Parts: C-alpha cells; sequence; structure tokens
C-alpha cells in the first residue's frame, strides 16, 4: 500500500501524488537529496516511483543508486527522468532529441505490454523532455514497450523484473488514460 | 480572553459606484491604508473593491527577520514567516463564519513580495538587492469597507465597535496634493542586446533539458514627484484590471494594475488562473477580433499556457484534497485595454487540518511569472536577470479571518520609493519564442502604462 515517490526538485511529482492518492495508495515524497539508501530500507515502501525533473539522471541525487540496489526486490516506475536513469542506470545513454517538446502531446503507438495493458493503442500523451533513451545501447534486459511516430523510444520494461519508464507524463491533463496507466503499476 | 465568532456589526453606506477610490483618497498618506480594486472590470472575477487602514499589528519581513508589531510590544523572529503570519491571526481570537457577501471580515492583508519565495526553497544570489522593500509587508485589520458591485451595497464592519470606525472616517480629510509628474524619461536595466544574450542563454537550457520555460523580464526606471494616488486614479480607470491595488508602506507605495488572479480560497474551494499567452490590441475592431483567434489558435502559446496549468495543479496537488484537482477551463481569451491574454482555470479543495496560509506556502511565487520545472527557472532568472524584483511578479492579497483568501499576482505593477518609480515587463521563454518578438511583447504589456505616466 506504502509508495514512496523520489522528488526530483520537479514541478509535475505532486500529479504523480495526486493520481496515486486517488487510486488509494498510501503516497511519501521525498526530495532525492533528502534521503539515504539506509533510511528507505527503514521505511520498508512497497514500490518505489522516480519523478520527472530538470537535466540528466548524473543531476537526480540517489535515482541511480536506488534503482541499481532496489532492481528485482520492489517495483520501480520511473516518469521522464526517471525513465531515462532507469536506461542509463543498466549502461544505456540519454542524448539529445530531434526535436524537444515542451507541453505539447504526441500519439504513441504501444505494444499493450506492463503499464499499457488494456490501454487503447494509439495513445496521445504529453511531453516535457529534450532528452531521449538512444535506442542502439537500451541494454538488453529491456524490452521497448512504446515508440513515437519517429521511433523514439517512449517505454521500457524490463524482462525479468518490475522496473518500468515511460518517457511522457501519464499526469498531464492532455494525456490519455493516465489514472488507468499508473493502476496497472499499483495494483498488478 | 473571549474567542469572538460573532459575525462583525455592519453599517450600510449609501451605495456609490465609486465608493473605494472616494474614501480611499482621504486615507492614501497614512502607513498602512491599503485598497484591492476591481478595476471597474466588466470580468467574472471583478465584484469586489476592499478598503482597510489602521492596523491592530504588523509584520514586516527583510530575508531572515520578521518584525511583528503591536501596540505596546515589538517581536522579532527567525521563523517561516507564513507560520508566523497564521500564529498572529489565530491569536487575534476573531473567529467568524463565512460570508459569501463579505469575503474579507477583518484579518491579514498586504504585500508578499517575489524574494519572500527565498524563504521556500534554496536559491542563489547572483541578482543585485538594489530596492530595500519588505519581502511581506502585512496589516492585521479588525474592520474592513466593502463595495459589492453585484448587489450594489457599501458595507462598513468591524469587530470593534462599527459606529465609531464610522466617526474615524467621516473625520479624515481628503486635502489633496500636486498631481504626479514623471520628471525624467524611463529608461530600462538592459539593452536590446542584453536581452538578446539572455534570451539566447535561456534557449540553450531549453534544448539541455535545464528547463521548459522561463519567464525573463526587464525593469523601467525614471524619476517623479507628486502624488502616487493621483497615479494610480489615471491608470486603474485605464487599466480595467479585476486584481490591482494601491498599498501605502512605510517605505513607498506599491500602485497595481494586475489583470491576474494567483490564489482564492472562497469557503475551502481552491482557484487558480494563471495568465500564460498575450498577442497586442489592435486598433480595427475586424482585425482585433481575428486577433483573439489567432492567439486562441497559437501552438507556441497553448504550449506555454498548458505546461504552468499542469505546474499549478503540482502547486495546488501538494496541499489539495486527493482527488479534488480539476481543470474546469482551458485557453480562454480575456481582453484588456493593452493585450489579449489566454487564461486557463484550476479547481481544488483544501482540507480541514490545513489553512490558506499552507497553501501559499506550498504554490508561491507563482508558476507563471518563473516557468518549469520552477526551482531551476528561478535560478535561472536569479543567473540573467541583474536586479531582484523585489515586489514585482509577488502576490498582494488578503487572509480573512474566517479562513478566506485571494492573492495577485503582482505583473503590470510599479513601486514608487524615494522619488524614483520602477515598473517591470516580463514573459515566457520557450522552444518556439523567437528573440524579437519576446522582446517586443514586454513592452506589449506595460507600453500604455508607461506612456500614460510620460503625460
Ligand atoms: C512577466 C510577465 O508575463 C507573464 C507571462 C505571460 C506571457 O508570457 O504571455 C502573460 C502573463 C504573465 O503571467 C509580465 O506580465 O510582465
Ligand atoms: N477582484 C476580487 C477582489 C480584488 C481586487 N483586487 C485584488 C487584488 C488582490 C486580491 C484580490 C483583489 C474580487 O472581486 O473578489
Ligand atoms: N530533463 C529531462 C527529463 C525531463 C522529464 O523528467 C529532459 O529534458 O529530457
Ligand atoms: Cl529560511
Ligand atoms: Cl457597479
Ligand atoms: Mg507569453
Ligand atoms: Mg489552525
Amino acid at each position: 500500500g506504502m509508495i514512496l515517490l523520489i522528488d526530483n526538485y520537479d514541478s509535475f511529482t505532486w500529479n504523480l501524488y495526486q493520481y496515486f492518492c486517488e487510486l488509494g495508495a498510501d503516497v511519501l515524497v521525498k526530495r532525492n537529496d533528502a534521503l539515504t539508501l539506509a533510511d528507505i530500507d527503514a521505511l520498508k515502501p512497497q514500490k518505489i516511483v522516480i519523478s520527472p525533473g530538470p537535466c540528466t539522471p548524473d543531476e537526480a541525487g540517489i535515482s541511480l543508486d536506488v534503482i541499481r540496489h532496489y532492481a528485482g526486490r520492489l517495483p520501480i516506475l520511473g516518469v521522464c527522468l526517471g525513465h531515462q536513469a532507469m536506461a542509463q542506470a543498466f549502461g544505456g545513454k540519454v542524448v539529445r532529441a530531434a526535436k524537444v517538446m515542451h507541453g505539447k502531446t504526441s500519439p504513441i503507438t504501444h505494444n499493450g505490454e506492463g503499464v499499457f495493458r488494456g490501454l487503447a493503442n494509439p495513445l496521445t500523451v504529453t511531453r516535457y523532455h529534450s532528452l531521449v533513451v538512444e535506442p542502439d545501447s537500451l541494454p538488453a534486459c529491456f524490452d521497448v514497450t512504446a515508440w513515437s511516430e519517429t521511433r523514439e523510444i517512449m517505454g521500457i520494461r524490463h524482462r525479468q523484473w518490475d522496473l518500468e519508464g515511460v518517457q511522457f507524463h501519464p499526469e498531464s491533463i492532455l494525456s490519455e488514460q493516465g489514472h488507468q496507466l499508473l493502476a496497472n503499476f499499483l495494483h498488478r | 480572553g473571549h474567542m469572538k465568532t460573532l459575525s462583525p456589526a455592519v453599517i450600510t453606506l449609501l451605495w456609490r459606484q465609486d465608493a473605494a477610490e472616494f474614501y480611499f483618497s482621504r486615507l492614501s498618506h497614512l502607513p498602512w491604508a491599503m485598497l484591492l480594486h476591481s478595476g471597474y472590470a466588466d470580468h467574472p472575477y471583478s465584484r469586489f473593491d476592499i478598503v482597510v487602514a489602521e492596523p491592530i499589528c504588523t509584520l514586516t519581513t527583510f530575508g531572515k527577520e520578521t518584525v511583528v508589531s503591536e501596540s505596546e510590544k515589538r517581536t522579532t523572529t527567525t521563523d517561516d514567516p507564513l507560520q508566523v503570519l497564521q500564529q498572529v491571526l489565530d491569536r487575534a481570537d476573531i473567529r467568524p463564519t463565512h460570508n459569501e457577501d463579505l469575503p474579507f471580515q477583518g484579518g491579514a492583508l498586504g504585500l508578499f513580495g517575489y524574494d519572500l519565495g527565498r524563504r521556500f526553497e534554496s536559491l542563489p544570489e547572483i541578482a543585485e538587492q538594489d530596492i530595500v522593500l519588505p519581502d511581506m509587508a502585512v496589516g492585521i485589520y479588525d474592520w474592513a469597507l466593502i463595495v459589492d458591485h453585484q448587489r450594489h451595497t457599501v458595507s462598513l464592519l468591524s469587530h470593534n465597535d462599527v459606529n465609531a470606525r464610522r466617526a474615524w472616517l467621516e473625520s479624515q480629510q481628503f486635502s489633496p496634493q500636486e498631481d504626479f509628474t514623471l520628471t525624467s524619461d524611463w529608461q530600462s536595466n538592459m539593452t536590446r542586446e542584453q536581452y538578446g544574450e539572455k534570451f539566447r542563454q535561456v534557449q540553450e537550457y531549453l534544448h539541455s533539458g535545464d528547463c521548459y520555460q522561463v519567464n525573463l523580464a526587464q525593469r523601467f526606471h525614471a524619476t517623479y514627484s507628486g502624488d502616487e494616488w493621483q497615479a494610480f486614479l489615471q491608470l486603474n480607470q485605464a487599466n480595467r484590471a479585476p486584481f490591482s491595488a494601491f498599498l501605502r508602506l512605510e517605505q513607498g507605495a506599491i500602485l497595481s494594475l494586475s489583470p491576474e488572479r494567483f490564489i482564492l480560497c472562497d469557503n475551502s474551494e481552491i482557484q487558480t488562473r494563471p495568465i500564460k499567452g498575450t498577442l497586442p490590441r489592435l486598433p480595427d475592431p475586424q482585425e482585433d477580433s481575428k486577433q483573439a483567434v489567432k492567439l486562441a489558435n497559437s501552438a507556441k502559446d497553448r504550449a506555454e499556457n498548458l505546461m504552468i496549468v499542469d505546474l499549478m495543479r503540482n502547486d495546488i496537488g501538494r496541499v489539495a484534497v486527493a482527488g479534488s484537482v480539476k481543470v474546469p477551463e482551458l485557453f480562454v481569451v480575456e481582453p484588456f485595454p493593452a493585450v489579449h491574454h489566454l487564461v486557463s482555470t484550476i479547481t481544488a479543495q483544501l482540507p480541514e487540518q490545513l489553512h490558506a496560509s499552507d497553501l501559499l506556502r506550498a504554490a508561491f511565487p507563482g508558476g507563471s511569472i518563473t516557468g518549469a520545472p520552477k526551482v531551476r527557472a528561478m535560478e535561472i532568472i536569479d543567473e540573467l536577470e541583474p536586479q531582484r524584483r523585489n515586489a514585482w511578479c509577488g502576490s498582494i492579497g488578503y487572509l480573512s479571518f474566517c479562513g478566506n483568501m485571494d492573492t495577485s499576482i503582482t505583473i503590470r505593477t510599479l513601486t514608487a520609493i524615494n522619488g524614483q518609480i520602477f515598473c517591470s515587463a516580463g514573459g515566457g521563454i520557450v522552444a518556439d519564442s523567437q528573440e524579437e518578438a519576446e522582446y517586443q511583447e514586454t513592452f506589449d504589456k506595460v507600453n500604455r502604462i508607461l506612456k500614460q505616466l510620460e503625460k
């Protein structure tokens, strides 16, 4: 029932808090420099969410260490920066997109797996990102779950563990089926 | 001792549309005299003008220190200034029930300057501090004069002898002063070339993924002589802005012609109405009608706006009751004398264990005049803007003894201090922004204010 949301000093984190609370979760929000790994072990969260934020995973405080340590131990969802961090944690690379997309929606195509279970295809989603996961260096442990019209990675999921990323914002007012998407992570 | 829950005593005065400016004229020279004015606007959120003066307590915050002043007691504290404000409100022991016709029943009223945000996040100190005017300048008032343009009612309310307050008001005289005159031309704090350099640095941060939007501002300055109240009377008529205000502070005067609501809390119903997206008014009525449609359909302006809608859902979402955050309106065009604007509306509910002061603390300063993500945007503003914003792009408003609140964003706001007057103007830089268009957007917002004061 207890979800730890790691806040990368972002201005969308509390939209994720609101959606998970509406779904009936207990949610604790902590900034990415307000916690150590030892602190997380004492809190005993059931799942972890890595929030969006500015800059790159290297500037995301404890987020990369949390991903590496709890991989296979607790379910983890990564949103935007959190998704980039998940790819980087297993040896992927984060690069500039062809076109920045800030407060613009895009139709994405998905395979109906992971957090896309039960969602219509395609799905219109809001983007707030200048960077993407480089498709060539995506670690073999990840399946791409979703693509943009220009074949940019919009989602990844680990083949073995509950460890999943989306590049877009399910919690944006113009994203489709964002409650149901997050419900998949909460209830599976 | 005795907690008062009784509704305040009310004397109804003669209905006149200009009641607020009429009575405020005789108060405008007194430190801690304050006016909230709806600008006589024909607008969905233009109803009330509110007048206060002669506070029972004052709160003045400069940086880490707040000074709380009451008749025979002066206290200083480093505590969170909005926590101290809520403590002072509670200790007044005035606790009336909400009245939809008297949204302010006494309580706190004044200024939350932009640099108060340094108390809520850890921010760099590059921009210069060249204006000495408090980060928080708030009076506590046990009375008010309320003008209600919907009911055509003028109400004088008091928790402590409304007849004595009425006789005090009748005894104050408007002995008019020399008219306002500018005594220099307006000058900016930056050249077109400097603005360009700063615009290009924002675009580098947009492309690197540091930020998605930064509001970059310049500041106009002139010398002046004569009465600031006379300047406001001229500006208020001309601007028709529903969140206007005049504050007489110890240190100088704040003349606000803001059309922007920051946060309303009305019987625990939260509303925020971020303004993002602008085009100039055109003199031909046929062309101006088409201008409104152009703004409504502008992809760049809709991106600029949407991003702040998601940011305000977040900022209100820090405290809102789970499941209460809604967006009833996206991308409505509102015309003002200088500009068309794109406005959106976000609603939520305040939990019973929280205060409007907690909602202000969670959201301040407004995402509409910073950008996204907000902490990074505020770091970039401090890096690029040569002087701190002080009163400009803060908030003016009230925290009622009943729990209600209303606040502006102090855009289109002048600071008049030591015979100097300052007027700032900015705009949201996003990926599709162009350098010259954004420079001209700053002028479009304040050109009519600057030019009206040159005459
Ligand atoms: C800072 C200002 O701009 C702000 C941003 C707007 C825009 O960029 O279109 C419009 C209203 C304001 O919230 C200003 O009014 O001076
Ligand atoms: N327009 C507001 C009152 C108001 C006028 N100016 C303001 C400045 C700040 C806050 C509120 C106000 C109303 O009708 O209720
Ligand atoms: Cl502090
Ligand atoms: Cl009227
Ligand atoms: Mg703009
Ligand atoms: Mg209380």
